[PDB]
């Protein structure tokens, strides 16, 4: 053990002398340099299955260590799975060896995301799904370690793997921004899941937020890599509408996902642009002619009286809509967000009225200031 | 029948989880506490005993007592993994000894440091020289492990008890494995 | 304006959208208790329970805020 | 063990707690 670590341990280089720091480690009995330096040269990842062999070795001197498992026991297994390879009976000894082993029951739910992802790897929505579900159950309501939801949503994003479910994409997706610890994932590979998010991701038919999650900073500066014809599409469908220069450029941003979902997206849009209408204005322009409803849903004029109607049926928001002209003038909406700085809600529309009302409010008290009393 | 409290400040920390002081450098530590407050109890029974991590959360543990059964009870399962964070717990001390109805009481801190502290050494010494106007004797015991030489801590101990002061001796750990009783000696020899 | 007493209870969670963290203090609906005698000491100098004032002093008070 | 022993004596102070605790609980009885 103390010779392994000297000579034969040594790969990349400079290990000979970590190596070394480690043996004095092992000796100082310091955990901590060997729960953070020590899987730090672990992390590198030059070494790769090299490194992971030397990690099962590793792993016994781990054990004497008895560092955090939380902190220990994650990092050995992320790398423990590298030395795995493919694991047909692998994952199960990595497996029990952390059930057998747990510093804590914070650890154990680690345990359980490993499991899961292992399974995933293995089987597609069986006891792997049902183990997501379990790891939901695990994680129970602590978000303190954040990385460990991370986890979580990483189970969860292999719940949209497993399903395509797009919607549970848009979920996991946003969870994975509230766990991530800060812009401190890796920005190229964020910047690359960003460039599927931009494409497969958001082309799916879970996200279309009208920029709740399209408009959100961090995901939008990394789809900039993505081609941004697409990234502005994705924000045409949800508040352009009908968009359709947008529309032949949808088909030129992503082929894949468009295209199977095409009809079923150019029906979300037409509904899109009867919540438009509402949201973003408020009575008088709120009311609108039919052919500019037909070409908000792409459709005829003619084909629009009929049009209407379905667009109408969703009635995902309750409203008031006459069909003298097709205008709408209805009653309740819920917009996803604010367009631009909600510049409605400055003295556009409110407080102005507002203002308006106290200097009302002074002519009461004029008319009967005696009465006040 | 001397009477003192002392808010002595505990450390809890990945640092504090190693064990080359005795089996255990919490155990360690736990044992300093407890000579301490028997040194204190022997001194005088009405003497109080108060204690808190200096590690991440630098709140109270136990409010200073004469009894030593709740100093005791805080020590056991006191959980180590906080980050180290010296200046907001030395501050936390100082005020709270002033806290106690008390004051006729002596007012002294022991305090341990289990891994280095990332503070500007200016920051330490201001805080130092207001613990002088405080003239509230100081001493640190390091455990396991500590900033090399605790040179911020040396400064800080000399800001403190400088022009002739208490001198409260500073005990940087041993290097190595260190004897709880080589540990409870130095304090016990000089404040 | 409103009432003296303001709520808030402290939580720990995930935000939706992704704000790190999430823990943040939360408003909660606050209201005031029933005692008997209690006015003796203060109300009884004053006092205004008549329909006399309504719609000649409330209207105004709205107005006002 | 040693470290055994060490526990045992923990737990014990533990107890010389609980009979403070059994006295408290006796006073509240008592009234």
């Amino acid at each position: 053990v103390p010779g392994f670590l000297q000579q034969s341990q040594n790969s990349g280089p400079g290990q000979p002398a970590v190596w070394h720091r480690l043996e004095e480690l092992y000796t100082k009995k310091l955990w901590h340099q060997l729960t953070l330096q020590v899987l730090d040269f672990v992390q590198d990842p030059c070494f790769a299955q090299g490194d992971g062999l030397i990690k099962l070795y590793e792993n016994f001197i781990s054990e004497f260590e008895h560092r955090v498992n939380p902190l220990s026991l994650v990092e050995i297994i992320l790398h423990v799975v590298r030395q795995m390879t493919d694991p047909n009976v692998a994952l199960t000894f990595l497996e029990k060896t952390r059930e057998k082993v747990k510093s804590s029951d914070e650890a154990v739910i680690l345990c359980k995301t490993a499991i899961g992802a292992l399974k995933l790897n293995i089987g597609d929505l069986q006891v792997t799904k049902e183990t997501i579900e379990d790891v939901e159950e695990m994680l129970n309501n602590l978000p303190g370690v954040t990385s460990v939801h991370s986890r979580f949503y990483d189970l969860s994003s292999k719940y949209y793997q497993t399903i395509g479910n797009h919607a549970s994409y848009y979920k996991d997706a946003l969870r994975f921004l509230g766990c991530v610890d800060i812009k401190d994932l890796p920005v190229s590979e964020q910047q690359e899941r960003a460039f599927t998010l931009g494409l497969a991701g958001l082309l799916g038919e879970g996200v279309f937020n009208f920029g709740e999650l399209l408009m959100h900073p961090v995901l939008e500066s990394l789809r900039n890599t993505d081609r941004q014809w697409l990234i502005d599409t994705l924000y045409a469908f949800n508040s352009g509408n009908v968009e359709r220069f947008q529309t032949l450029k949808t088909a030129w941003g992503q082929q894949p996902d468009l295209a199977a979902n095409e009809a079923q997206l150019l029906r979300k849009i037409q509904l899109l642009c009867l919540m438009e209408m509402t949201f973003t204005r408020p009575a008088n322009h709120r009311q609108l002619t039919f052919e500019e409803i037909a070409k908000s849903a792409k459709i005829t004029v003619n084909e629009v009286e009929l049009l209407v109607m379905k667009a109408l049926s969703v009635g995902l928001v309750k409203g008031s809509i006459d069909e003298v002209d097709k205008r709408v003038h209805m009653t309740w909406v819920q917009p996803r967000v604010l367009d631009l700085q909600q510049i409605k809600g400055m003295k556009d529309r409110l407080e102005f009225w507002c203002t308006d009302v106290k200097s009302m409010e002074m002519l009461v008290e004029h008319q009967a200031h005696d009465i006040l009393t | 029948m001397v009477l003192e409290s002392t808010m002595v400040c505990v450390d809890n920390s990945e640092y504090m989880r190693n064990g080359d002081f005795l089996p255990t450098r919490l155990q360690a530590q736990q044992d300093a506490v407890n000579i301490v407050c028997h040194s204190k109890t022997r001194s005088n029974p009405e003497n109080n005993v108060g204690l808190i991590t200096l590690a991440n959360d630098c709140e109270v543990l136990t409010t200073l007592t004469p009894d030593t059964g709740r100093i005791l009870s805080k020590l056991h399962t006191v959980q180590p993994k906080g980050k180290i964070t010296f200046c907001t717990g030395i501050r936390v001390a100082h005020l709270a000894l002033k806290h106690r109805q008390g004051k006729n009481h002596k007012m002294r801190i022991i305090a341990f440091v289990g891994s280095p502290v990332e503070d500007n050494e200016k920051d330490l010494v201001k805080l130092a020289k207001r613990l002088k106007k405080e003239k509230v004797n100081v001493d640190i015991i390091n455990f396991g492990e500590e900033e090399v030489n605790t040179e911020k801590l040396t400064a800080f101990v000399n800001t403190l008890n400088g022009k002739d002061g208490t001198g409260s001796h500073l005990v940087t750990v041993p290097p190595g494995p260190s004897l709880a009783d080589a540990l409870i000696s130095s304090p016990i020899l000089a404040g | 304006l409103g009432l003296p007493t303001e709520a808030y209870i402290s939580v720990e969670e995930v935000h939706d959208d992704g704000t790190p963290t999430s823990k943040t203090f939360e408003h909660v609906t606050s209201e005031i208790g029933a005692e008997e005698a209690e006015e003796v000491g203060v109300e009884h100098l004053l006092r205004d329970i008549k329909d006399t004032t309504v719609g000649t002093l409330s209207q105004r008070i709205t107005n006002q805020v | 063990r040693t470290r055994l022993l060490d526990s045992e004596i923990k737990i014990m102070k533990s107890e010389v707690l609980r009979v403070t605790h059994e006295l408290q609980a006796m006073k509240d009885k008592i009234k």
